[PDB]
RNA sequence: GGCCGGGAACUCAAAGGAGACUGCCAGUGAUAAACUGGAGGAAGGUGGGGAUGACGUCAAGUCAUCAUGGCCCUUACGACCAGGGCUACACACGUGCUACAAUGGCGCAUACAAAGAGAAGCGACCUCGCGAGAGCAAGCGGACCUCAUAAAGUGCGUCGUAGUCCGGAUUGGAGUCUGCAACUCGACUCCAUGAAGUCGGAAUCGCUAGUAAUCGUGGAUCAGAAUGCCACGGUGAAUACGU
């Protein structure tokens, strides 16, 4: 969170990414590090993300650029 | 108390003048463990108060308090199961510490710019047999009088 | 006396009137009367038109009044389409900060309703 | 406290102990001003491969005799409850009761 | 020749050397309105002397720490009180019968557990 | 040169035992000394809770004090040297010696 | 400038001692036990504050600190792991903090404390940053160095009875630090926004003196996270006819 530090990411998500953007096309990719940033480079994909019981499925665009993953996946329910 | 005897405790007197009445008063404003603004305020009432009077400021003081010291009070009893007032004569100290707890209530309920102001206002009024002070006197003069019979 | 749009009084000192601007605090106004040059205890019934001038000048640097609203109403529109959970707080209409609910949250709730 | 509880403790503080310098060392070049801007990258992505039992704030204080997580005094290594039956029994050298 | 005193009161202590001559009082360096700027600490200061006609014969040289004003303000009066017993020993009568010659014992109280003060209880509630 | 001897106890009388038998020795070995000085105590405090579960009042309250001295030897010589160095003391004080 | 040569007198530090017992005087009383006044004395009648909890009562609390009779499960009611929850929100109650202002808010500059903690710890002087902080670096296992600048107070200006130059919830944008890691769910800083509230119905609580009220300071747990808990000093009241 420090600017002097960067931001922060996890490297098997990294790898991953990776190798989804040079290979091309991707079904969606599974994912429980919701303390990770988003980079530019994933704009375009499918990243489905753990909320406690099941995988919500986030597809990235570009104002996302910032944001933790876990906003996307709310953890609780009510009505 | 039941089994008790209480001593008096000691005062001093005050630094200006040499009264032990205007420490009492000073203490009966304080608030809070502030004497120093306490005195300010009593001390600067005073000096606006001896000019619109053309006398010492004790004089001044004890002229104002002599109006709203008190004679007769009213208790109340009830042993039949209905409340009674019955009418009490007041003594000395208690006649002197009543007077300034009324004026100094009284002086917090007005409505002009400074403390020291209201005070002043009020002290004049009270040597001039008008406000809420004298007011007080007059009503608990009639309660007691209404109520001779149960003497 | 007109600055931005809208009269700010003429009995008051300068620092203190300065205030009434929707984005000018007490800070920016000390900020720009040191930069016109005024003391900061002058009413603005005391000055003149080129002084009124250069601190018309001195205020058009920053971003007030419309500008200011339209920017903080888009901040919050983003989120609200975005729909993550600072937007689905504010669409909800409770806190946001991560405050509790069990009692309390009357300024994001209003008064109670039985 | 039951026997696994302790178990864990034990694994803690052995790794704790193992890795002790390798994680200073990256820990000095992350904070260091005026690096590559590389090796700082490459200093954070290796900080977090190693096992997450080896940092010392995944440790928590615990009675000696009993296993207690509450009620922890440091200059004793025990509960408050163990701390007063041997201060009763007398075998807490110059420690009494106090009034004042 | 000097003639001195130890003085005592909450938290203070005060020595007081005394000497005769053209009344002149200097306290931790300083004079009496350079220090005390209350009317109360000053009478405090002055009472025992106003009492025994020697305001304007004795030089007073005094030091004192610990407290605040009014502490520090007893403490100096004791002194004086005893300097002045050393000095002559029959004005003994008199300052007793005025009251400077006891030590007043009066402490903060301790809290205690259970109370949010020395004797402040918490609120209590029936239901 | 100067010796420096600084004694910790729980104890009082056992601290003035010790340093009683210090003094008396550096004495028989020809030396000058600087009789002990007092200095100020510590007192440690510790409150505890009395019941294995809820009531909140009902606390326990200790303390463990800690006495110290200094004794400052002036002028001395190899055999008083070798005298301090070469004593015994109690099981429950602390000594330490600088140069 | 206790700075320096010195002094052992005074503050103070901490070990051994003295002192308060109705001991002395006068009056009342059963030729008593006691009571009410007075002298000397720092203190007078239990001088002030702690610790100290009788035989028993409530089948009162705790098998989740620990120990233990009886029952119950053993490829599972026993292990290990990554994510989540204990922090939810139409509503009802207890305990607190900050206020609703001139005995006050804001700006300048100036007296006076007590008790504590410190080696994977406490971090000076100097430089950079508007600031939270950053870099380099002495000293200290401490009556020596560090944390560490008491605040209310006093002096001089201004505000002028207004939902305010009173109050500081909420929300936008930008940062710092601890820590593998601050989305859910941390503390602190800067610019901006500036809600309710003008003293609170029926009820109801604490306090007899260095007490109530009011102002600041420290520690335990603890990588980080107090308006709670345990301690310390400053200023300093009103009232008790009576049962």
């Amino acid at each position: 969170r420090s600017l002097k530090k960067g931001p922060f990411i996890d490297l098997h998500l990294l790898k991953k990414v990776e190798k989804a953007v040079e290979s091309g096309d991707k079904k969606p990719l599974r994912t429980w590090s919701r303390r990770s940033t988003i980079f530019p480079n994933m704009i375009g994909l499918t990243i489905a993300v753990h909320n406690g019981r099941q995988h919500v499925p986030v597809f990235v665009t570009d104002e996302m650029v910032g944001h933790k993953l876990g906003e996307f996946a709310p953890t609780r329910t009510y009505r | 108390p039941r089994r008790r005897v209480i001593g008096q405790r000691k005062i001093l007197p005050d630094p200006k003048f040499g009264s032990e009445l205007l420490a009492k008063f000073v203490n009966i404003l304080m608030v809070d463990g502030k004497k120093s603004t306490a005195e300010s305020i009593v001390y600067s009432a005073l000096e606006t108060l001896a000019q619109r009077s053309g006398k010492s400021e004790l004089e001044a003081f004890e002229v104002a308090l002599e109006n709203v010291r008190p004679t007769v009070e009213v208790k109340s009893r009830r042993v039949g199961g209905s409340t009674y007032q019955v009418p009490v004569e007041v003594r000395p100290v208690r006649r002197n510490a009543l007077a300034m707890r009324w004026i100094v209530e009284a002086a917090r309920k007005r409505g002009d710019k400074s403390m020291a102001l209201r005070l002043a206002n009020e002290l004049s009024d009270a040597a001039e047999n008008k406000g809420t002070a004298v007011k007080k006197r007059e009503d608990v003069h009639r309660m007691a009088e209404a109520n001779k019979a149960f003497a | 006396a007109r600055i931005a749009g809208i009269n700010i009084p003429d009995h008051k000192h300068a620092v203190i009137a300065l205030t009434s601007i929707y984005g000018v605090g007490k800070t920016r106004s000390k900020a720009i009367l040191a930069a016109a040059g005024i003391a900061e205890d002058v009413k603005i019934s005391e000055l003149s038109e080129g002084q009124i001038d250069t601190l018309r000048d001195e205020v058009a640097k920053f971003v007030v009044e419309g500008d200011l609203r339209r920017e903080i109403s888009m901040s919050i529109k983003r989120l609200m389409d975005l729909g993550c959970y600072r937007g689905l707080r504010h669409r909800r209409g409770l806190p946001v900060r991560g405050q509790r609910t069990k009692t309390n949250a009357r300024t994001r709730k209003g008064p109670r309703k039985p | 406290a039951k026997q696994s509880m302790k178990a864990r403790e034990v694994k803690r503080v052995a790794l704790a102990d193992k890795y002790f310098a390798k994680r200073a060392e990256l820990k000095a070049i992350i904070s260091d001003v005026n690096a590559s801007d590389e090796d700082r990258w490459n200093a954070v992505l290796k900080l977090q491969t190693l096992p997450r039992d080896s940092s010392p704030s995944r440790q928590r204080n615990r009675c000696r005799q009993t296993g207690r997580p509450h009620g922890f005094l440091r200059k004793f290594g025990l509960s408050r409850i163990k701390v007063r039956e041997a201060a009763m029994r007398g075998e807490i050298p110059g420690l009494k009761k106090a009034s004042w | 020749n000097q003639y001195y005193g130890t003085g005592r009161r909450k938290s203070s202590a005060a020595r007081v050397f005394i000497k005769p001559g053209n009344g002149k009082i200097v306290i931790n360096q300083r004079s009496l309105e350079q220090y005390f700027g209350r009317e109360t600490a000053r009478m405090v200061v002055r009472q025992p002397l106003e009492l025994v006609d020697m305001v304007e014969k004795l030089d007073l040289y005094i030091t004192v720490k610990g407290g605040g004003i009014s502490g520090q303000a007893g403490a100096i009066r004791h002194g004086i009180t005893r300097a002045l017993m050393e000095y002559d020993e029959s004005l003994r009568s008199e300052l007793r019968k005025a009251g400077f010659v006891t030590r007043d014992a009066r402490q903060v109280e301790r809290k205690k557990v259970g109370l949010r003060k020395a004797r402040r209880r918490p609120q209590f509630s029936k239901r | 040169q100067r010796i420096r001897i600084r004694l910790k106890a729980f104890d009082h009388r056992l601290i003035d035992q010790a340093t009683a038998e210090i003094v008396e020795t550096a004495k028989r070995t020809g030396a000058q000394v600087r009789g002990p000085i007092p200095l100020p105590t510590r007192k440690e405090r510790f409150t505890v809770l009395i019941s294995p579960h809820v009531n909140k009042d009902a606390r326990d309250q200790y303390e463990i004090r800690t006495h110290l001295r200094l004794v400052d030897i002036v002028e001395p010589t190899e055999k008083t040297v070798d005298a301090l160095m070469r004593l015994d003391l109690a099981a429950g004080v602390d000594v330490q010696i600088s140069l």
